[PDB]
RNA sequence: CUUACCACUUUGUGAUUCAUGACUGGGGUGAAAACAAGGUAACCGUAGGGGAACCUGCGGUUGG
RNA sequence: UGAAGAGUUUGAUCAUGGCUCAGAUUGAACGCUGGCGGCAGGCCUAACACAUGCAAGUCGAACGGUAACAGGAAGAAGCUUGCUUCUUUGCUGACGAGUGGCGGACGGGUGAGUAAUGUCUGGGAAACUGCCUGAUGGAGGGGGAUAACUACUGGAAACGGUAGCUAAUACCGCAUAACGUCGCAAGACCAAAGAGGGGGACCUUCGGGCCUCUUGCCAUCGGAUGUGCCCAGAUGGGAUUAGCUAGUAGGUGGGGUAACGGCUCACCUAGGCGACGAUCCCUAGCUGGUCUGAGAGGAUGACCAGCCACACUGGAACUGAGACACGGUCCAGACUCCUACGGGAGGCAGCAGUGGGGAAUAUUGCACAAUGGGCGCAAGCCUGAUGCAGCCAUGCCGCGUGUAUGAAGAAGGCCUUCGGGUUGUAAAGUACUUUCAGCGGGGAGGAAGGGAGUAAAGUUAAUACCUUUGCUCAUUGACGUUACCCGCAGAAGAAGCACCGGCUAACUCCGUGCCAGCAGCCGCGGUAAUACGGAGGGUGCAAGCGUUAAUCGGAAUUACUGGGCGUAAAGCGCACGCAGGCGGUUUGUUAAGUCAGAUGUGAAAUCCCCGGGCUCAACCUGGGAACUGCAUCUGAUACUGGCAAG
């Protein structure tokens, strides 16, 4: 089943996270679809902590793709940013 | 690990004199320069092609104060960027946080200027950076931390700076005793006497 | 066949070493060369320059 | 039409079915040299309708047999 | 080992017995239409293939075959039956 | 219960290696004068004699 | 943005030609030395054998239940005014065993096998696809069981057997039935399961019915995802492997499969493959990539990502959407373990760990806080994935180990032509500083969430319940005494290793005497010997430095780019000749090569450019470029090919 989730990146103690686009069953950051975005937790000041491009998203949840719950809360973020 | 020797032995291997013993008592007159270092001073220097080239790779070492595998990578960063190799390599020298400070006066010799920098007694736009290797841009504002202005020997290095030759690529304040890092120094006004092309074979091979 | 190299020796005729590769200009067959400090092997005695090559320790001095 | 490749007739002695080699002219990886090379390629013909040195197009299709997964489209030189 | 895998494979035994038995008389009833269409009779083929077809329907419902087993048993026995004709 | 297939298994027959074996094969070890003019150019193939390496026959070459 | 050479054959020369050296690299190892950090990496060997723990569960909102815990309702008591003691009650929260569902086909390991249907690139047609998603419809009515349980009950055990009992979203009919399957058609045939919350009114056999919402169930058709199958090209070496093949090759029918198919069978035909390398032997997981190289190439395939294959060895299936199943089954081996000698049990190529092999490779750690995954409405539970921590200079990167001045130019050492020189501003002493380590104190960020209370007549018994949003409150970090900041003394705690004849930067004295030794090569050593050992000095590199191994380079030394064959190695003794390679000239045509444009694809990472964040750097990251290829379409037609005509 296809789910779009983070795959953790980055290095140590300092997590990127890509939001990918995946089949539930390969590993996290291993096989996936598509890159939808990034997320950048340790960036307080430091800009742009998440881009995500939700057209893809709207196309992929409107095909029976579920949202991890720390994309779908990064997409409120980013709506009410908007 | 820096170079922890005796600094006027390793200006006497150079023959030339390099900055790194800086003050008021102006060598010849401090020790014996113009003999290589060792018992066999007086012998006869001459030496081949490949000992021209190290000798001045030395020599522009032994004035910065890097090591072997940063200048290294200092070559390969300056071979990597475009321009000729050897200016680009100058210039990466010279925009080190560690020769700035010198630069600017406010630190008596280079490795004064380590010491300050390295101290947390330096602060680069503001905040306090303690890398000596750390790379001034334009316009960054390179200033003494407020503990530290009231250090003597900052001061002391104030003055005898101006008899020594002010750069004009940066701009410094004694009163206020900070500076500014206008643009990259060309290799023209880098007053010297480094044939850099010497280097760059010595690398290419 | 192997090369005890340096100035003395207390090798046997079971002992367990350890060899490393280059030949000597020696009798044809010569190819290996005993480590010197490594296993069975001791580093030479009273060497004080080019230590690390014979398993000799740094004198305290 | 979808690729039909376009060779000539090598054996028809299986029944309803020929061997079609295919001349290809490819560069030398290393040597830059353009070289012939052969794809010799079991095809399906039902009606027999195919000689020796003929020169067939075909098609791929689905595997009829064991390597046999071409199919005849038109012979364009009935060469006798 | 695991206790999961303890359940499940009496499970499985318990599936296989009551498939086997199922699909057992599926075939025998594929079987009786075979064996009409070799005797050369129309009618009792027919019969047989008409107790057969719900057979092969409901346990390609359940799982026991794929639908397109069931397809093909139907397929291939009504075209023996009408070629025999 | 009984067919069909079959892994393995046993047998035979084969191929293929592994080791070792007398031997090999004796490598030995120990024991019973002339530098192209110069004790008779420099070679090539071949055949002989003998512990051989040499010499000789037959053809050939100049790289004498 | 890109390319260096030197030494050694001679009495000397110039060629040839090998050897050797200077570079970069590494999953390294070893020897000597070793401060701090950051980030990474760490069994290459025995797919050797494995003690111990852990690595896969979960769901009471499917079910009988209720062992166990805690509650309620009691009862009988002690009698505190009912304070606590026994029995009963699933009444309840919950929940061991059991049934059922879903998960256990993922995630994790390894690289034995595999030389090509494995992989890569590019196409294809004949398939299926749990969960997710869209649409449409259905969801009626019965039955018989059975685990648990009870009582026996064998067995050392593992594991059972007998009799009775019992539910369901277990199972089985029946109905119902296209948009489904079979059929040319008529026709025929095919399905399901509830549970939960709340409730006005009404009814109630007081169980509930009824209402509403939520979720599940069945069918069909799509999506998406995943998987199966086909084709072409490519992807080692060996010809001191030249023939190979009877489901062999094809064809018709049966059968089989989700599907096509020699997949299988019966018959028929007698083919098929092979010198463009079949067959056989050997070696080998493949790719993105990596290293090296100016490049072309070579060499590789550790980490990370993708694909394959394996799970003690060999067979086989079952169950299932998916397996021919790492922590599933049985049967055959081989081992190990148990045994009451009847018979049993097991599989670290999961994590850690042990033995063993080896030159060589680490903890039997913490946590689910984060990101994922399984189950669950959820709360949550599980998760050796993962996040971290430990270890190890293994690599990379950063920073320390002080700074300024200081000439008695000190002692001391070493060389002295005995004048001195050198170590050497070096030290000392004077001032100065306090990074980092130490001590104290503060103190981010990784935390989003979830829990409880708060409107929309949301939805409708309208208030319910539930949903979304609404705020409000309290709460969630393994790392961790975090990063970081601040204070505190005090230079205080913090340099080594190689080399010094030439190549190759850097030389003197002593000793030794073709010994001892050195050595990469040249070579050195028989009284000096700048070459061996010590010293003093110097050079290089520096928390490292040397050595060994190994790969590419240098090597144009397999030469495509980019070499040669008179005598240096090398023209077959000589022809003829098939395959093959190559092919005078002019038209025409085609458009295969070729060229051009387009399009699609060329995973991400990596590499490169411009930026951004970590105090800098390494590292991380954004965008781009690149992926030099493959295919398809359109066009060109000089040249090569084809075809035609000369």
């Amino acid at each position: 089943m296809v789910t779009i989730r983070l795959a953790r990146h980055g290095a140590k103690k300092r997590p990127f996270y890509q939001v990918v686009v995946a089949d539930s069953r390969n590993a996290r950051n291993g096989r996936f679809i598509e890159r939808v975005g990034f997320f950048n937790p340790i960036a307080s000041e430091k800009e742009e902590g998440t881009r995500l491009d939700l057209d893809r998203i709207a196309h992929w949840v409107g095909q029976g793709a579920t949202i991890s719950d720390r994309v779908a809360a990064l997409i409120k973020e980013v709506n009410k940013a908007a | 690990a820096r170079y922890l020797g005796p600094k006027l032995k390793l200006s006497r291997r150079e023959g030339t004199d390099l900055f790194l013993k800086s003050g008021v008592r102006a060598i010849d007159t401090k020790c014996k320069i113009e003999q290589a270092p060792g018992q066999h001073g007086a012998r006869k220097p001459r030496l081949s092609d490949y000992g021209v080239q190290l000798r001045e790779k030395q020599k522009v070492r032994r004035i910065y104060g890097v090591l072997e595998r940063q200048f290294r990578n200092y070559y390969k960063e300056a071979a990597r960027l475009k321009g000729n190799t050897g200016e680009n390599l100058l210039a990466l020298l010279e925009g080190r946080l560690d020769n700035v400070v010198y630069r600017m006066g406010f630190g008596a010799t280079r490795a004064e200027a380590r010491q300050l920098v390295s101290h947390k007694a330096i602060m680069v736009n503001g905040r306090v950076v303690n890398i000596a290797s750390y790379q001034v841009s334009p316009n960054d504002v390179v200033s003494i931390r407020e503990k530290a202005k009231k250090q003597s020997r900052v001061k002391a290095a104030l003055e005898l700076a101006e008899q020594r030759e002010k750069p004009t690529w940066l701009e410094v304040d004694a009163g206020k005793m900070e500076g500014t890092f206008k643009r990259k120094p060309e290799r023209s006004d880098l007053s010297a006497d480094i044939n850099e092309h010497l280097i760059v074979e010595l690398y290419s091979k | 066949t192997s090369y005890i190299g340096g100035e003395g020796h207390n090798l046997q005729e079971h002992s367990v070493i350890l060899i490393r590769g280059g030949r000597v200009k020696d009798l044809p067959g010569v190819r290996y060369h005993t480590v010197r400090g490594a296993l069975d092997c001791s580093g030479v005695k009273d060497r004080k320059q080019a230590r690390s090559k014979y398993g000799v320790k740094r004198p305290k001095a | 039409k979808i690729r039909t490749l376009q060779g000539r007739v090598v054996s028809d002695k299986m029944e309803k079915s020929i061997v079609v080699a295919i001349e290809r002219f490819v560069k030398h990886p290393i040597y830059g040299k353009f070289i012939k090379r052969t794809t010799k390629l079991h095809v399906h013909d039902e009606n027999n309708e195919c000689g020796i040195g003929d020169v067939v197009e075909i098609r791929e299709c689905r595997p009829l047999s064991k390597t046999k997964s071409w199919t005849l489209v038109r012979v364009v030189e009935k060469a006798v | 080992n695991i206790k999961s895998a303890k359940k499940r494979a009496i499970q499985s035994e318990k599936a296989r017995k009551h498939n086997a038995s199922r699909r057992s008389m599926m075939r025998t009833f594929i079987k009786k239409v075979y064996a009409a269409i070799e005797a050369g009779d129309k009618a009792a083929a027919q019969k047989a293939f008409n107790e057969m077809q719900p057979i092969v329907d409901r346990q390609a419902a359940k799982g026991l075959i794929h639908k397109n087993k069931a397809a093909r048993h139907k397929a291939n026995l009504t075209a023996q039956i009408n070629k025999l004709a």
